């Protein structure tokens, strides 16, 4: 009342309509029959393309078509199917043999370190999901032998081990999976443990303060609400069981949300954890033809 | 009626004679974070007037041959108004953007320049080293250019190893010389979380690319330049203590 | 609960003086007295309270914190404090 | 940081060396996440 | 010295906002602490010749 | 239970023990600029948590023969925190302040302070050249001390011809190191106009004058600091360009 | 309602209750009857200096009184009353003789200059009132002689005259009071000139920014909105009429309001517009005596 500036805004400053509205589509679009028009000043072809905007001319404002009651399905294009797919993450390679003389195996657990499902997962800059892990265990021959295993779940802070028969292995806190070689693989569900509200796959900025170098800036980039720990393999035992062996780690994302979409990366891969190319050998998106009016 | 235009905000205004329209990014007004979705428990500050006005970057000239530019944010203000102060003294930062670009030229000139954003917009080292330990990464000057803005080296992969031709999936404009001059973007904010840092994390970057070069004849005139201006909107701070530039 | 917190946790400080932080006539004005990182699950005072011991079987915290100050002088010994937690940013304060 | 405000004012026949006991605890908003293996204890052998 | 520990709680000391914190408390009951097996003994049985 | 006694602004808090009052200075909280007395038409800026809060001067060592400091406000925050950088980018300041003073001291000690506000405290120059042409005139550090804050010469006259008897007038409160160790002062912005510049004028003065001089035997603590705390209440700027200093 | 922390406080920052009402007294206060009352607990005498507040032991609670239905006054005691006297400003010196060929005085508008009404208005900081001048005008020995004589105001910005007979005399906007030596004094009403909303006699800052010396500050203090123009007086002929003339000048407040009350000044005057004094002779307010224990 005897200063009202301050009043007139924060009254209305609250939710502001922003209609957006979609709707449930279950099917794809039908059409509608439409006849000629001549006509002038209604011009549905002329777009422009400066506007930010997409083009809205569909088929029947543009040719004649007849009417089409479409019962294709669109349910296979939605995220959730979209990613509902297991795809390899990470191999482990545990030589328990004589000359190596650790007994146990360590992976850091980071999904872009193979290209097949980290070009899916890097079209959308903010994710949120539930993964389904799925770990597969032979010889480095492909065989099965009967030798239990450990897999262990370190996650950040937790001390990782330090040797085939340590303490660590003890499990008491961490989730521990206890499996022989010739069972089906193991297989648990793993929820959203981000300390963040989303997962994202693009980080620009760093991590923590201070003076940042321009030689070598490997801390750019690296956010760490992305790092979800450690995952660590070994074979129970007190004494070494000389063979070679090799786990290969499948996930799945259900219950998924993306957010901001992205292009999808053209350049091949050359760092995990950093999305490097090289300027030398730029791989255009189109393969070369030989003339422009000269289409195959 | 739709050609003419003027943004206002805090004690700025911009007008506008050829730029049609106002892209809203996403659909999506920026706002207060809720309380529903706040983590903080302080109370943040907003001084909305300012802050919330329309600070002018310097001015690139497009050359002939130019190869496009980017700018972080909120990187570019950060040593400029009270906005630079509040993100140098607070820890927690919010805030939507209003992005407007201006390149004016004459009706016998031609060009277009793609004028996007990038959530997220983290550069790459252009490089062939495998190994992580020797591999090239960009410079801190190269990725945090503050309000000079920088250039770019190879615009058809943005310098992120994704193709420009996609990259108007974001929210983007065109500024066609034969039909605008200037464009304008309205982006809120997008994280994944409710604040964050000004100083260490950029939400998003700013991208200028001169797709169809600059041509004229002989005797017009040479110095095209453009100019960027951005109004922070609906920005909060929190976390007070003493100033930290970087 | 509270417990007490290993703030004087320097060297050929042994025994139970490392619950202890001293304080003294300074002729000397603005002087600091203490300081210690405010992260129960880092190493240092938080390592030996209830909280950062607990807060060490789980990985991630949430949530506000308090230190009480609880000072043994004498009665007749009085005195002013200035107690300040500086979010994230540049390292401890120079200067008051 | 523990600063002093103004001084540490005693009268005669006092001692000029007092202690400050530091305690910390967890406000009431106070809520953890994930399990996990803590690092303080070790062990090499069973306890026999 | 009363042995009760301090009650100052976030609102009473700074200024602050409203928050509908939804964190969750359900990991920290003792029932899904305890929860999680860990290895308790382990037997040797050598049957061997010797 | 009139002893204790506990300040909060903002982020900051002030305990104290043995402080019984709080003056209001001239009965009258400190209020915003209400519509019907504003005269700038533009919309003012209003954080409320960014610059309301209590910032803490340097010590003063009181002597056994010490003179007695004075500050100037808002000059002491002009280069601290987020108030500093609002008064140097905005033309057109206003606000209100909550002064506290401490200075502890053993049961044994013994003196008295003066703690008052002076409003428009005008210094003198000290000389009997009456011609205006080569009269002396304190010079800009000795009239704007700054957040050092500066001493007397003469208390006796308040460096200012009026006795200091007096100035008990004035909203003020006394340090008696028997009864209380601090002093708190509530002012609201006292000036004859709605806003004023904050690096050309200060709207008053702080006065600390020690009337009974420190007084202790041996053995006990020599060194009795004086802190004084300002705190920043219902603040508002205007006018904004570019930041000058002074 | 979406963040309702911004709302909280702003229907909660309205006006807040100040409460110290006045009341309106006619008259000085009586006093009511007392006996003695031996009471523990309830102590009327012990204050408490140190809280700012002066002591309210009234004579009822301190000793046993009668009762007095006092008729005494107190209208002379109000600040209107108090100026509503007039008293000397300034006196300007016209000598238009044969030797001095200038024909007119000029007066900057400044009461500062003699200490009688100085002391008086300096004991409030901020003041608004309308001032009521009035010209006396003689001769150097205290004679009336019939000349003619014009006061012209020069407001902030006109051009002051520069000879007897210039242009500026002809006071087209300019007020100006035409009046014969031998008239009653002149005598108009001004209004509250200011551009502030208060005169002020203290005024701790510079008037411009800038970078301020430290050796010859002579910029410090002085105000702008105190400055009120100029005051022009001159004899209304073309050619010297050989006399010496002195106008004093005086004003009464009336309508007068007064806010910040001020110690009153102890050290002599030094200045027009500057507080100055000498540390050198500090004249203490209180004559002195031979003990302390010996009242005179
Ligand atoms: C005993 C079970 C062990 C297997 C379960 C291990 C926990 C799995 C945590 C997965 C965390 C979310 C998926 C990981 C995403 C990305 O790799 C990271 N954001 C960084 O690349
Ligand atoms: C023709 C009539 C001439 C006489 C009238 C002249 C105008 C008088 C203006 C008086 C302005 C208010 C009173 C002056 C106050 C102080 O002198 C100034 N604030 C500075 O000292």
């Amino acid at each position: 009342d005897p200063v009202e500036d301050i009043i007139h805004d924060a009254l209305s400053s609250t939710v502001r309509r922003a209609i957006t509205s979609g709707q449930d589509v279950n099917t794809a679009a039908g059409t509608a029959p439409s006849s000629h028009r001549l006509e002038t000043g209604r011009v549905p072809a002329l777009q422009a393309a400066e506007t930010g905007a997409t083009s809205n001319a569909t088929d029947e404002n543009m040719i004649e078509t007849r009417c089409v009651m479409n019962r294709n399905g669109v349910l296979e294009a939605t995220i959730s199917h979209f990613f509902s797919r297991s795809g390899l993450v990470g191999v482990v390679n545990l030589t328990d043999g004589g000359t190596d003389t650790t007994g146990y195996a360590v992976w850091d657990i980071d999904i872009m370190g193979f290209v097949q499902l980290r070009r899916k997962c890097e079209m959308f800059t903010y994710m949120r999901f539930n993964a389904e892990f799925t770990f597969v265990t032979t010889t480095e021959n492909g065989e099965a032998r009967p030798f239990m295993l450990q897999y262990m779940y370190v996650p950040p802070g937790a001390p990782k081990p330090t040797g085939r028969d340590a303490f660590q292995w003890q499990t008491a806190t961490n989730p521990s999976v206890f499996v022989k070689l010739t069972d089906p693989p193991a297989q648990v569900s793993v929820p959203f443990m981000s300390p963040a509200s989303a997962y994202q796959w693009f980080y620009d900025g760093y991590p923590t303060f201070g003076q940042h170098p321009e030689t070598s800036n490997t801390t750019y980039g690296q956010c760490p609400n992305n790092m979800m720990g450690t995952f660590a393999v070994r074979v129970v035992s007190r004494v070494a069981s000389q063979l070679k062996l090799q786990t290969r780690v499948y996930m799945k994302l259900k219950h998924v949300r993306a957010w901001i979409p992205r292009p999808i990366r053209s350049q091949p891969y050359l760092l995990k954890n950093f999305p490097n190319y090289d300027s030398s050998k730029i791989t255009y998106s189109a393969r070369d033809r030989a003339s422009i009016k000269q289409a195959n | 009626s739709d050609r003419v235009a003027q943004l206002t905000v805090g004690n700025s205004s911009i007008t506008t004679q050829e730029a049609a329209n106002i892209v809203l990014a996403y659909g999506e007004w920026p706002e207060y974070c809720p309380d529903t979705d706040a983590t903080a428990v302080d109370k943040p500050t907003r001084p909305d007037v300012s802050v919330n006005r329309f600070y002018t970057l310097d001015s690139k000239m497009w050359q002939e041959n130019s190869t496009g530019w980017y700018w972080k944010f909120p990187d570019v203000l950060n040593k400029t108004g009270v906005f630079g102060q509040n993100a140098q003294f607070h820890y927690l930062y919010r805030s939507g953007f209003c992005l407007h670009v201006q390149c004016n030229a004459s009706k016998f000139h031609q060009g277009a320049l793609l004028v996007a954003v990038i959530p997220e917009f983290v550069l790459a080292g252009r490089g062939s080293n495998t190994k992580p330990n020797e591999a090239p990464h960009p410079g801190f000057n190269t990725t945090f250019p503050g309000t000079a803005g920088a250039s770019f080296n190879d615009p058809y992969v943005l310098d992120s190893g994704v193709p420009l031709s996609q990259s108007l999936i974001y929210p983007h404009q065109w500024i066609n010389l034969r039909t605008n001059n200037c464009a304008t973007i309205i982006v809120p904010y997008i994280n994944a979380v409710p604040f964050d840092s000004a100083i260490n994390h950029s939400n998003f970057g700013l991208i200028v690319v001169p797709v169809s070069p600059l041509k004229y004849s002989s005797g017009a005139t040479t110095a095209i330049p453009i100019t960027v201006t951005i109004a922070p909107l609906n920005s909060e701070f929190g976390g007070l203590r003493q100033a930290v530039s970087q | 609960v509270e417990t007490i917190l290993e703030v004087n946790n320097t060297t050929d400080a042994t025994g139970l003086n490392r619950l202890l932080i001293p304080v003294s006539a300074q002729n000397k004005a603005d002087e600091l007295c203490a300081a210690f990182m405010v992260d129960p699950g880092r190493i240092g005072p938080w390592q030996s309270t209830l909280v950062g011991q607990i807060c060490r079987y789980y990985t991630q915290w949430s949530g506000s914190l308090k230190v009480t100050f609880m000072f043994t002088g004498s009665f007749m010994a009085t005195g002013k404090m200035l107690i300040a937690y500086s979010p994230p940013g540049s390292a401890q304060p120079a200067n008051r | 940081t523990l600063w002093y405000q103004t001084n540490y004012v005693v009268p005669p026949e006092t001692p000029g060396e007092a202690y400050i006991i530091a305690m910390g605890a967890a406000q009431d908003n106070f809520t953890l996440k994930i399990c996990k293996d803590t690092d303080e204890v070790t062990q090499q052998a069973v306890l026999q």
